[PDB]
């Protein structure tokens, strides 16, 4: 079987999965900036 | 069917005195300590648990990478969004220090409180 | 004439206030159900759902069960005591040589130990509101 | 001889003293707050498993739209 | 092709299965009713 | 000559009243058991008779 390197890359290549796992990234990230941003107002 | 406790019963604004105010399920005010502390701990678990889910995502693609086959196997892709989508809106904490989760709790404990107050009003109307 | 009289409040808000220690559990739990949802195993609509339907049904239930222990409570304190009513006139009859002093203490034990039973009587009836809501999740789950 | 406990015995007596009147098996009654209480719990605990029921009905027709089957395969008809 | 739609078609079609189906619904639905009716009754 | 006569008394009291307790269990695990009849679940034709 090929490399790790391969299959993620063909993972992100389908354009329906990277778009679906950027969006998810985004609720991600947008998520612990909440954590972060309510973490020091509350302080 | 379903019903709402008496206004008067003390269960609720004891429930209302302790956690403070909760939106939509009940009105009372009391020590408002309450909905800061669990809205600082809700925002200390929405970032752990951001950590967490990266970790996940990184051992889904993984054991995923494992297996070569694109759109995954492990997980279903049309409900991976949607269910990213409720969790994170069911851990957002409102100005009230408290997320709808929470909220969907306190519904449940005042129904309870229903139960108990429709058994307790049967046998009282017996005696 | 006192410890009796007042003993079900007593021990009706010990289970009221193992209640509240319920809610404090639930809606601690309740975030991590939230997290739970977001988790990225399988496809269902609860994900580790087992925990947030079982601390839920307890939460739930709770006071009703409560109050069914409490109503029964009251319902057993009075067959226990004439249980107890039938059975102590007989069960020392031999007993009360049994002569002078000895016919003295003897009377003194029989209360000794009638108020004493009675004294636990009704008190395990209480261990009954303590003892079926707990007891019932063992068999939902 | 037939499992039949005799009429004197006290168990009976207080057993049913204790839950008032139980059709077909005890005969007499006491304090009836018993009969209320499994009333008022029998049917708040029947209208429970009614929404379980049709709960576990929706569950059971998704996994059978799920499958192509008819009526599930666990579940008969 | 198929689909739930097909699927709860083809169950529904069905003589049998669908009579029983109802059937189980009628009791489930007069259980609640009278189920209200001695919640309405005890209050 | 005082505990010992009368104590087993006191500790039949006590398993007859377990035994009551007992009984009231039964008497509000009956409604749970016999909802379980709409559950095929098992091999037992009871569903969730154990």
């Amino acid at each position: 079987m090929a490399s790790k390197k391969e299959n993620l890359k063909s993972l992100f290549s389908n354009t329906r999965t990277r778009v679906i796992i950027i969006f998810t990234a985004a609720l991600l990230i947008i998520a612990v900036v909440i954590g972060f941003f309510k973490i020091r107002g509350a302080t | 069917l379903s019903f709402a406790p008496p206004a008067s019963d003390l269960s609720v604004v004891f429930l209302g005195n302790l956690f403070g105010v909760v939106d939509g399920v009940l009105h009372g005010t009391g020590s408002q300590i309450m909905g800061n502390m669990f809205g600082v701990f809700n925002s200390a678990v929405l970032a752990l648990g951001g950590i967490i889910i990266m970790y996940t995502l990184m051992v889904s693609t993984m054991n995923t990478a494992h297996e070569g086959q694109m759109l995954g196997q492990k997980w279903s892709s049309i409900w991976i969004p949607l269910r990213s989508t409720f969790g994170l809106a069911l851990l957002i904490p409102k100005a009230s220090g408290y997320c709808m989760m929470q909220v969907f709790f306190m519904w449940v404990i005042v129904q309870g409180v229903g139960a108990a107050d429709k058994i307790w009003e049967a046998a009282l109307s017996y005696l | 004439a006192y410890y009796i009289p007042v003993l079900p409040y007593m021990i009706f808000t010990f289970g009221s206030f193992a209640w509240l220690i319920a809610v404090i559990e639930a809606m601690v739990a309740a975030p991590i159900v939230a997290l739970g949802v977001t988790h990225p195993e399988g496809n269902e609509a609860f994900g580790k759902g087992e925990f947030a339907i079982m601390i839920l049904v307890n939460v739930f239930l709770r006071p009703s069960l409560m109050i069914i222990g409490y109503i029964a409570a009251i319902a057993l304190s009075y067959v226990g005591v004439w249980i107890l009513n039938a059975g102590f006139d007989h069960a020392i009859s031999y007993i009360q040589g049994y002569t002078g002093w000895a016919g003295v203490y003897a009377f003194f034990f029989s209360i000794l130990i009638y108020t004493s039973m009675y004294l636990i009587i009704v008190q395990k009836a209480f261990t009954l509101i303590a003892h079926l809501p707990d007891k019932v999740l063992r068999w939902i789950g």
